[PDB]
């Protein structure tokens, strides 16, 4: 269902999540590129060079999931800085909150492996030095 | 022998001002609030309690969902949860988070002895159940003996908690 498929139940490692049916999952926090400040010829050949580094990516029923997403960043603390000068100018630049874009855009990349006991530990070890090596 | 303890507790004993005026009940008060939430006191009678104490109705027609509250001072809603899958460690802030709490909550542990031949009986089904961790990184396979052995000391005694909020 769709609350009830049971897509997250850990009982391999830290690094790896499992579901029922000996899906195996890990994920990737990824701060990016200054694409707006770098060459955009400098950018095609990261992109390239990532997609050799895609090349080492076998088929063995492997998948990446690429989430990119953006929010509300409001749990910035806004709070008085304890004295009189920095709390004052502190309430001047607060004055230039009135709106100006604050949300923020996070960038993450989840590693599937898909299979297709002892098989299921032996499958599980080479999805973990796969990974690793992946990772690394 | 509470009292013996809990003399830096500033605690109290209920059910001593039963009898004030015209047969007061003390305790059953409280009971008024587990009831309904209501403060109504409900002095003693030729009856037991559980014939009249639902003053104030609580209704169940919702299957899981939130149920309702028939009153005199209005009608109210409320809605429960249970909790399980307890973890075995014990925090010294451990629910000192509701300082403002704003759900007119009431919360409920509840606790039953356990015979010491159903302890030994829990306490191997215990180690025949649990033991059986697959590399679990937070060390749960220690616990469990040190709990026998504990409980043949006597001082982590267990018992039937569950509780309700």
């Amino acid at each position: 269902p769709v609350g009830q498929f049971i897509p997250y139940s850990h009982h391999v490692t830290d690094t790896i999540i499992s579901t029922k049916n000996a899906e195996y999952l890990s994920v990737w926090k990824i701060d990016g590129r200054s694409h707006q400040s770098a060459s955009e010829a400098d950018v095609f050949q990261w992109i390239r060079e990532l997609n050799n580094t895609l090349r080492g990516i076998s088929s063995a029923n492997l998948s990446l999931w690429t989430h990119i997403v953006r929010r509300r960043v409001y749990e910035y603390p806004d709070a008085e800085f304890d004295n009189v000068f920095c709390r004052q100018l502190d309430e001047k630049y607060r004055e230039s909150f009135t709106g100006y874009n604050l949300m923020v855009n996070d960038l993450y990349l989840t590693v599937v492996y898909r299979p297709v006991p002892d098989q299921k530990k032996h499958r599980q070890e080479s999805c973990i030095k796969a990974l690793e090596d992946i990772n690394r | 022998t509470l009292g013996q303890s809990f003399k830096r507790y500033g605690a109290e004993l209920l059910s001593v001002y039963e009898k004030g005026g015209h047969a007061f009940s003390a305790p059953l008060e409280f009971l008024a609030r587990l009831v309904n939430g209501e403060h109504i006191p409900m002095p003693i009678c030729r009856d037991r309690f559980s014939d009249y104490m639902a003053v104030n109705r609580p209704m169940f027609s919702k299957w899981g969902e939130v149920g309702e509250l028939r009153s005199l001072t209005g009608l109210r809603r409320f809605g429960m949860l249970e909790i399980r899958e307890y973890d075995d460690a014990t925090e010294p802030g451990q629910l000192n988070v509701l300082l403002e709490s704003d759900y007119e909550f009431v919360l409920t542990h509840s606790f039953s002895v356990l015979s010491r031949p159903a302890a030994k009986e829990y306490l191997q089904r215990h180690q025949k159940n649990l033991i059986d961790a697959r590399d679990v990184a937070t060390d749960q396979i220690e616990e469990i003996d040190e709990a026998l052995n504990q409980l043949i000391s006597g001082h982590f005694v267990m018992g039937e908690h569950h509780c309700t909020l």
